[PDB]
């Protein structure tokens, strides 16, 4: 079928690690990662708990920061109780400590990508106009 | 005001600390259980 | 009276003891 | 269905400023609301011979006889659209079992030879952990139910 | 056994057949020769076109293969009663399994082991506290 | 493995083997009935338990019993 | 393959799919069925297992003392026992908005707090503790007391203190030591606790751990015990006119025999209590001097057994002795049924006869307790059935049973499930024409017509103990009959709490009262005869008379036959499980409407409407769900909004229930192979390979599953019900 197998589909399927050619096991889930907290913080920008407050930038902040950590246990957790240690001989995804480093995305990656995507929400930049009431010119 | 009682600093963290506990370890225990396999 | 601070807080350390009493009839238990 | 729960449980908090109501945070179904205006302006527009419009639920007078209404607009908002939703999830749960029954009734990986067993069989036994209601007899069985649900 | 020769049949393929696992532990392959071209329905969906002459065909699991064998010799003139059902291994490991010893299992044949025979009746089996806390059962006995 | 006996009370009309779906059962020459043949049980390894010899038995109450066991992936009927 | 899950047994753990989790935890107690598991061994890790229960209850009711002394208003509710509500536990939920906020913030308290109905606060001001400061002491105490329990059961886990099998064989020491001292010294000394503690707490003197070796709990000491006359401790009772904890009416009576209530907490007398213990505490002791132990003189329980023989029983009793001492599923189906005999029967007993002071007015607690107390003994009596079926699986021996009154039992099982069965038939088809022929009757505005029948041999017997509101003149209803001219010191308080239209004890019935009572018979009859059909027939019958071979608990037996659904002995119980919720359903209905109208005055809804059974579910179910559906409001929220979506959460466990119960495994294993097959295909995710191969729920399972949520949906439903409705009209 087309959508299984087509031009542009089986060079992207075969694009992201563990499909991906010869990438390493420490960027196992960059993308695994750099796409959880930036669409995480979508649902908590318009309708989250703190969504009529001063916080709008916030609560999303921390909700995904906390939601990246539980995605990271639910992969690593798994992924020493399907393959045992050391790593295997076809993909660097299926290794052990290799799938431990999988959340080397989750880490460092969301906690860095969610934490500047909302760094840049809650400010505005310093560049405005003020009035003046002074008369003692 | 949520604590009338005495040592209000405990129920805080007695809260959290049983969310983030007693299921956790348990969901994890029978997972490090399934962990040994078997490869033959 | 209503109850103490320091009581509360010694109702923890003493409370140690069942936790690691059971969790030594626990280990115990399971072989 | 979530959303229900959701709406439940901030009611129940006290929490009004957080549900999915017309006082709160709305869901207002826009595609519904627009047909409706659509049927309402059919007389001027797309109907020039048509007096009236088909229905005056899309919108427009309210007709009533003796003492009581017959007909009137029906608004369509937030708890329309949930209940909508409702009605959408529970009709594709019933089309999933009614076909599962049709899609499997020749043989499955479960059953391969499915086929001989006919219609209307209650298993074939407690083995392969349990081979409990595979026919598509059975798949009717479970989507009367769901269609009773519905 | 030594080879498995056989032609695959004509299918357009589908989503019931083997899988991962079933490529990385253990699949079933049948070997079987037909009178001529015909149709014949797959036990894991669809109708497919079976070659004429020696067949080959790999399913996922064992009763899928005695299922299919089940099929060819009912439902075809022809009857095909050569069909021969193996296990693969992933170590390129192919043993023999049905039929067994040649012949079907149905009727009876010379050189074959007494299994799971016992020399009583089911209202004489023994009293499960006579062997409670032994490993054993009142059927095993 | 499940375990499957069969018992004296046989009267080896071959029908558990003809209704079994994976090959379990055999019959072998025996020394009991007319026929002179009684049922076995080689391949426990691949006996799901779909219980489809003991329904094919004639005898007054089973000749043929299946006794579910510790399941594993044949025995579960896993295909996938 | 088998990796580590379960270590127990081999055949759990060499199963390869997510089934390996599910019956590793379903049989970690299952000791019997351990790999190489010996008798000794498991009576040891049974052993074991009970030090740390003990520890556990220990533990729990620490904790509930704790909770109290710290965030409860206990010594506020002390000063105003009859207008201020009791304080369980404080609240700390970060989810809370404004309207629970507001609400919860009640009973005195400065924060929002939840509300006790345990009743814990009347039976701690009944002992005598006042302040917080005991109850802290308490729960120390307590504290330790499981840490002893813990240690005990470790240290008798080393094979130097490893208590033999023969010593847990041993029934003529075990008895002997529990009926005089597990029984008799423990009940003589909470006598000399109530003596030492409560009554003088009762009269404003304060007795502690620092003054009751001083301080005598009457003017004459223990001189007066040894002089033969004791009627000096008779005394002075509390007068009519007595207060609580004040010496205002007080006396120096300690040992009393005046029986009735306390005019004021409407509750039983102390003094009358005290002497209780001590009486059943003498009685206990005697008892713990009967079978044989290192000193010849005494019985032996394998005699007296094997010497009750009989013309049309044969052998009696014999060898059953060794059968019993050798089954623990038999002794464990004793215990529980005798244990839930006597919960249903504190039940039955607290709340027309309550022990604590001013527990009779707060409704709200006392509905609590006896429904709860009836739960917990639906369940033991079902456990009860659920062991002997087990017993006859596992541990029933035909040559050692030969011929006694036990396999008679067998013996004739057709005859006994066929009464039972007509019985129940005779029961349902007239309870249930004669409630469809009231409501017939009255729908057609002809309430003229009802078959009201009077419940003649029950009032009767209320008659016989002083009930005279029917009068019968028969027995203590009759001034003459030579039962009043005893004598007795308990028959004037007994007689005038009898007839006081104010308590519970002996409530006034009517045709409403029989025919609950024949469904509630109904009831009974039918649960008990599921649970003992399933015993009997556990070891075979003629669809399996091999069913001693597969065990208690297993699927079934397949297609063929006819069909084999629900064969086991396990099923049994499976199905019986909803009829005792049935039951256990129609009673507390009963008692609570019955209450209902007691409380407000107004008996007359209760006898004129559960007749018919419109009169239920519109006067019960539908009128008192009013407040219980508005605890949250599109208008504001209340104390009830926590109960209002309990009530909802329950409906949604039930119905949960309802899926595994109805729909059956196949359906699921072939909808979970379609989601297999959708993971090892979707790209960016066959590389997330399980090592736990997924499979469909078991049948048995399915079946487990699906009680056990019908179970949670029934409970707590009823009792969101039940708590939310009666801290409405009257808490
Ligand atoms: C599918 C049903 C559903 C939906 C659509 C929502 C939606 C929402 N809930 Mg909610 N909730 C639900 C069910 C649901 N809930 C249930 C069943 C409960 C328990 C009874 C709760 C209890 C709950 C609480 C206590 C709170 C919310 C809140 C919210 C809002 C912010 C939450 C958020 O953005 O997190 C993140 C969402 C995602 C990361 C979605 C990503 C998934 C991708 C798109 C796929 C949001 C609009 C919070 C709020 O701010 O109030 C408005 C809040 O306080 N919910
Ligand atoms: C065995 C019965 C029992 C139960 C069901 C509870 C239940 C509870 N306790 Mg608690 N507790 C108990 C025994 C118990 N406790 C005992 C014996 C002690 C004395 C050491 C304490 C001392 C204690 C403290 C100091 C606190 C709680 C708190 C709590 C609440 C928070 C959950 C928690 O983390 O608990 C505690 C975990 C381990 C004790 C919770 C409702 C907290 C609270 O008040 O919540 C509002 C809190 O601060 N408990
Ligand atoms: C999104 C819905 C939601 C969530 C996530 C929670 C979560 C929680 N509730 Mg809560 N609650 C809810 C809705 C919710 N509630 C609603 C709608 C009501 C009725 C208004 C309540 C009324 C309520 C009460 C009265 C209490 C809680 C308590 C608790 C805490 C239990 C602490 C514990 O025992 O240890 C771990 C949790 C489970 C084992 C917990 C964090 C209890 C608490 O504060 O802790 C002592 C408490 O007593 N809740
Ligand atoms: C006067 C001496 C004495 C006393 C006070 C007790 C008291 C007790 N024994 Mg015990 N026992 C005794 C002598 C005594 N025993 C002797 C001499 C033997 C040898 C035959 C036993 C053998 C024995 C066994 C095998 C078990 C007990 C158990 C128990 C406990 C019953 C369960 C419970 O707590 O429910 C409430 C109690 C009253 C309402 C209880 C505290 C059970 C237990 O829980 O294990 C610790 C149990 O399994 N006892
Ligand atoms: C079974 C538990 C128990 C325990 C541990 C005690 C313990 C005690 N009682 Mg006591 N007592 C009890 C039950 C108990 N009693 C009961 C059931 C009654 C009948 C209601 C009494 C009635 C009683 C009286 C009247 C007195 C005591 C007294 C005493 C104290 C001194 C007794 C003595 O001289 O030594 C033991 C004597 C052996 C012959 C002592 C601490 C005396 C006291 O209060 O000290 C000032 C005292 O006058 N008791
Ligand atoms: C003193 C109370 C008590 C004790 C010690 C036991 C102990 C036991 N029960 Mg049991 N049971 C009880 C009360 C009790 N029951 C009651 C009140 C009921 C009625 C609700 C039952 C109904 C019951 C059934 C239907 C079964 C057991 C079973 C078992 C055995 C395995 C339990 C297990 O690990 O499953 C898992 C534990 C938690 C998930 C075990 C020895 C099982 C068995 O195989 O019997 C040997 C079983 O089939 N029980
Ligand atoms: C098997 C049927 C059955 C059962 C299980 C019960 C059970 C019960 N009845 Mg009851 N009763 C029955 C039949 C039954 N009754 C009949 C047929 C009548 C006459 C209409 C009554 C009249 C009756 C009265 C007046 C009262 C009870 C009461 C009670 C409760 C207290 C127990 C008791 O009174 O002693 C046991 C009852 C009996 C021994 C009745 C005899 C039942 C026999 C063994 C069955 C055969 C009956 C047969 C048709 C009689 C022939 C009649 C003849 C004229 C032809 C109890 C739960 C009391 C109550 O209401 O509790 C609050 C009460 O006051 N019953
Ligand atoms: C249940 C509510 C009220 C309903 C009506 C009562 C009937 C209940 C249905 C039971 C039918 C009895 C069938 C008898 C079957 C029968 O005829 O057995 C025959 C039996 C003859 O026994 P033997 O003379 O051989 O006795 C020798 C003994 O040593 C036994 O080995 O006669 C009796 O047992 C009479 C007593 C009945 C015992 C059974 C029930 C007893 C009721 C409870 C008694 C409590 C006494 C005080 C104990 C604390
Ligand atoms: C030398 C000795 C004598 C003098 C004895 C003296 C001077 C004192 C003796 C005290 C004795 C012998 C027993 C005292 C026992 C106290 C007990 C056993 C308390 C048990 C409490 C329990 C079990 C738990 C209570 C609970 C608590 C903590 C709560 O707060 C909630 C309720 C409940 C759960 C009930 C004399 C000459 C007289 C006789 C010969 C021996
Ligand atoms: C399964 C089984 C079993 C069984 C169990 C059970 C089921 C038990 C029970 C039981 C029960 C559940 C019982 C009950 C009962 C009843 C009774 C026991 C009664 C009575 C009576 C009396 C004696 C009374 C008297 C009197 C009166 C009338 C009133 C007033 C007072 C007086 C006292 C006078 C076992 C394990 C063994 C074995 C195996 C099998
Ligand atoms: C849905 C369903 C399934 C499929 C159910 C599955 C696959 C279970 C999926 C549930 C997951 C595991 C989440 C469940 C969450 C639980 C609350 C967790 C409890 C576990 C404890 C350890 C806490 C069956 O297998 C079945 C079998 C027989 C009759 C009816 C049914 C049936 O209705
Ligand atoms: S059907 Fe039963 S009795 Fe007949 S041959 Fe087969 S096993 Fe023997
Ligand atoms: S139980 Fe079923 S699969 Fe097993 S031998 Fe019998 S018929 Fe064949
Ligand atoms: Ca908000
Ligand atoms: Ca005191």
């Amino acid at each position: 079928t087309p959508i299984s197998d087509s031009a542009f589909t089986r060079t992207f399927i075969g694009n992201l690690p563990a499909y991906r050619k010869g990438l390493s096991p420490i960027l196992r889930g960059l993308e695994v990662g750099m796409a959880h907290g930036y669409f995480l913080i979508g649902p908590w920008t318009l309708l989250g708990p703190l969504r009529d407050s001063e916080y709008q930038y916030i609560g999303g902040l921390i909700g995904a920061l906390a939601l990246i950590l539980v995605a990271t246990a639910a992969l690593s957790s798994y992924g020493l109780v399907t393959f045992q240690g050391e790593q295997g001989s076809g993909d660097t995804l299926q290794t052990a400590d290799g799938w431990s480093q999988f959340a080397a995305g989750f880490f460092v990656g969301g906690m860095g990508g969610a934490f500047v995507a909302y760094f840049l929400l809650e400010n505005l930049s310093v560049v405005d106009g003020i009035f003046r009431g002074l008369f003692n010119h | 005001m949520d604590g009338s009682y005495a040592a209000s600093y405990l129920p805080w963290i007695l809260i959290p600390m049983v969310g983030w506990l007693f299921p956790a370890v348990t969901m994890g225990l029978l997972f490090i259980h399934i962990e040994s396999e078997g490869e033959g | 009276m209503a109850l103490s601070d320091t009581q509360i807080l010694a109702a923890l350390v003493v409370a140690l003891l069942p936790a690691f009493l059971a969790f030594r009839l626990s280990t115990e238990l399971y072989k | 269905f979530g959303l229900y729960i959701h709406n439940d449980t901030m009611r129940a908090l006290g929490r009004p400023q957080d549900m999915f109501s017309d006082t709160a945070i709305q869901l207002q179904p826009i595609f519904a609301q627009w047909v409706q205006h659509l049927h309402t302006l059919a007389p001027g527009a797309t109907a020039p011979n048509a007096l009236a419009t088909a229905s005056y639920a899309f919108g427009g007078e309210t007709i009533a006889v003796a003492g009581k209404v017959a007909m009137m607009p029906i608004t369509l908002g937030t708890a329309d659209f949930m209940v909508h939703h409702i009605h959408a999830f529970t009709i594709h749960v019933t089309a999933l079992i009614l076909l599962k029954g049709v899609l499997y009734a020749r043989s499955s990986r479960l059953v391969p030879d499915k086929a001989n067993l006919g219609f209307r069989f209650p298993c074939d036994g407690p083995g392969r952990g349990g081979t409990c209601q595979v026919s598509g007899w059975d798949h009717v069985f479970l989507g009367l139910f769901w269609m009773y649900n519905s | 056994m030594t080879e498995l020769s056989g032609q695959p049949p004509k299918f357009g393929g589908s989503t019931g057949g083997l899988l991962s696992k079933a490529n990385r532990e253990e699949k079933y392959a049948i070997t079987w020769t037909s009178a001529s071209e015909q149709v014949f329905e797959m036990p894991t969906g669809g109708a497919a076109i079976m070659n004429e002459g020696e067949n080959l065909l790999y399913l996922a699991r064992k009763e899928q293969c005695l299922a299919l064998g089940t099929q060819l010799r009912t439902k075809f003139k022809p009857k095909i009663q050569d069909y021969k059902i193996y296990r693969v291994y992933p170590s390129g490991e192919v043993q023999y399994l049905h039929p067994a010893d040649g012949v079907f299992p149905e009727k009876v044949n010379e050189g074959r082991e007494a299994q799971g025979t016992k020399t009583r009746r089911i209202g004489q089996n023994p009293e499960p506290v006579t062997i409670k806390f032994s490993g054993k059962a009142p059927y095993e006995v | 493995s499940h375990s499957v006996k069969i018992y004296d009370t046989c009267i080896g009309c071959t029908q558990c083997v003809r209704a079994c779906p994976l090959d379990v059962l055999e019959m072998v020459p025996w020394d009991g009935c007319k026929a002179a043949q009684i049922a076995s049980s080689p391949r426990t390894e691949d006996c799901v338990g779909c219980k489809r010899c003991e329904t094919a038995c004639p005898t007054d109450f089973l000749s043929i019993r299946v006794y579910l066991g510790a399941e594993t992936t044949r025995s579960m009927g896993l295909a996938y | 393959m088998a990796t580590k899950f379960p270590k127990f047994s081999q055949d759990l753990a060499q199963d390869p799919t997510t089934r390996r989790i599910w019956y590793g935890i379903a049989t970690a107690h299952d000791f019997e069925t351990h790999d190489g598991m010996t008798e000794e061994n498991l009576y040891q890790k049974i052993f074991a297992s009970h030090f740390g229960h003990i520890a556990i209850i220990f533990l729990w009711t620490s904790g509930t003392l704790f909770h109290v002394a710290w965030q409860g208003n206990f010594e506020q509710w002390i000063k105003d026992p009859l207008n201020i509500r009791p304080i369980a536990h404080a609240i700390w939920d970060p989810h809370f908005g404004e309207g629970a906020v507001n609400a919860f913030t009640q009973a005195g308290a400065s924060n929002p707090v939840n509300i006790a109905y345990s009743g814990v606060y009347h039976w701690f001001y009944t002992i005598g503790m006042t302040t917080n400061q005991e109850l802290y002491s308490g729960a120390v105490f307590l504290l330790v007391l499981a840490s002893l329990f813990l240690f005990a059961g470790w240290l008798h886990l080393q094979p130097k203190f490893r208590p033999s099998l023969a010593w847990f064989k041993n029934a003529e020491s075990r008895l002997n030591h529990h009926l005089a001292g597990l029984f008799g010294v423990s009940s003589l000394a909470w006598a000399g606790h109530l003596v030492h503690v409560a009554i003088p707490e009762a009269r404003g003197q304060h007795v502690g751990w620092d003054n009751f070796l001083s301080t005598p709990p009457h003017p004459a000491g223990l001189m007066p015990f040894f002089t033969g006359n004791w009627g000096v401790y008779a005394a002075d009772p509390d007068t009519a006119g007595h207060i609580f904890g004040t010496s205002e009416g007080a006396g120096t009576a300690i040992l009393t025999f005046l029986g009735g209530f306390h005019p004021q907490t409407e509750s039983l007398w102390l003094t009358d209590i005290a002497h209780h213990h001590l009486a059943i505490a003498v009685i206990f002791i005697i008892a713990g001097h009967m079978y044989r132990t290192n000193w010849g003189i005494g019985h032996s329980i394998k005699e007296i057994l094997n010497a009750h023989k009989g013309p049309l029983t044969g052998a009696g009793h014999t060898n059953l002795y060794d059968t019993i001492n050798n089954s623990l599923h038999f002794q464990l189906g004793l215990a529980l049924a005798s244990l839930g005999v006597i919960t249903s029967l504190v039940a039955q007993h607290m709340y027309s006869l309550p022990s604590y002071a001013f527990i009779a007015q707060d409704h709200t607690t006392q509905a609590a307790l006896y429904t709860h107390h009836q739960y917990i003994a639906g369940f033991l009596m079902v456990g009860a059935f659920a062991h002997g079926a087990i017993f006859f699986v596992r541990d029933y021996d035909p040559v050692a049973n030969k011929d006694n009154v036990l396999a008679r039992m067998l013996e004739h099982k057709e005859a006994l499930i066929s009464h039972l069965s007509w019985v129940s038939l005779f029961l349902g088809f007239h309870t249930l024409g004669l409630y469809v022929h009231n409501d017939v009757v009255v729908a057609f505005g002809t309430p003229e017509k009802q078959i009201l029948i009077e419940p003649v041999f029950a009032q009767w017997i209320q008659a016989t103990s002083g009930k005279a509101l029917y009068g019968f003149d028969v027995l203590l209803s009759n001034p003459d009959s030579i039962a009043s001219t005893t004598g007795a010191a308990w028959l004037p308080g007994w007689l005038d709490a009898i007839n006081s239209g104010t308590n519970s004890l002996f409530l006034t019935i009517g045709p409403g009262d029989f025919l609950v009572h024949h469904a509630i018979a109904l009831g009974l009859h039918t649960t008990a005869l599921i649970l003992i059909k399933g015993a009997l027939d556990a070891r075979g019958s003629k669809l399996m008379p091999d069913k001693k071979d597969f065990g208690y608990s297993f699927p079934c037996d397949g297609p063929g036959r006819g069909g084999t659904c629900d064969i086991s002995a396990w099923d049994a119980f499976y199905l019986a499980m909803f009829w005792m919720l049935n039951t256990l359903g129609w009673l507390t209905f009963y008692w609570h409407w019955k209450h209902l109208g007691v409380w407000s005055g107004n008996v007359a809804q209760f006898n004129e409407n559960s007749t018919y059974l419109m009169g239920w579910f519109r006067d019960y179910l539908w009128a008192n769900s009013a407040q219980l559906i508005n605890g949250y409001n599109p208008y504001g929220v209340n104390n009830l909004s926590v109960w209002a979506w309990m009530f909802l959460f329950g409906h949604l466990v039930w119905a949960t229930g309802f899926m595994f119960l109805i729909s059956w495994r196949g359906y699921w294993q072939e909808l979970i192979e379609t989601i297999v097959w959708a993971h090892e295909r979707t790209p960016l995710a066959n590389l997330v390979r399980w090592k736990d191969k997924p499979v469909a729920l078991s049948i048995v399972q399915a079946r487990l599953v699906g009680l056990a949520h019908f179970t949670v949906g029934y409970v707590l439903t009823y009792a969101a019900f039940l708590i939310a409705s009666t801290a409405g009209k009257f808490g």
